[PDB]
């Protein structure tokens, strides 16, 4: 069932290997595990935020 | 609760080995896990003197 890919460093850039990274995002009716940090500040203190 | 494993736990001196320590407790969180997976069924493992 399996065939090897040439690649050659001396293939024209069609036929060149690509690394291929996907994410892919789950959100169900399940607690969510994987969050962004976001950005934090500085705290601030006697004034209003 | 909603696909999260929790687990409270405290410790109290025992004056009756086969009974339990009178007075109110109050146990506090610390293994909270977001799963996904029901419980029904509780089995308490032992480990083997
Ligand atoms: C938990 O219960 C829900 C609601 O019926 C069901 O869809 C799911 O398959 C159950 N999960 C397990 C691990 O039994």
């Amino acid at each position: 069932p399996l065939q090897s890919y040439g690649f050659q460093p001396t293939n024209g850039v069609g036929y060149q290997p690509y690394r291929v990274v996907v994410l892919s995002f789950e959100l169900l009716h399940a607690p969510a595990t994987v969050c962004g940090p976001k950005k934090s500040t500085n705290l601030v203190k006697n004034k209003c935020v | 609760i909603d696909g999260y494993f929790k687990i409270y736990s405290k410790h109290t001196p025992i004056n009756l080995v086969r009974d339990l320590p009178q007075g109110f407790s109050a146990l506090e969180p610390l293994v909270d896990l977001p799963i996904g997976i029901n419980i029904t069924r509780f089995q308490t493992l032992l480990a083997l003197h």
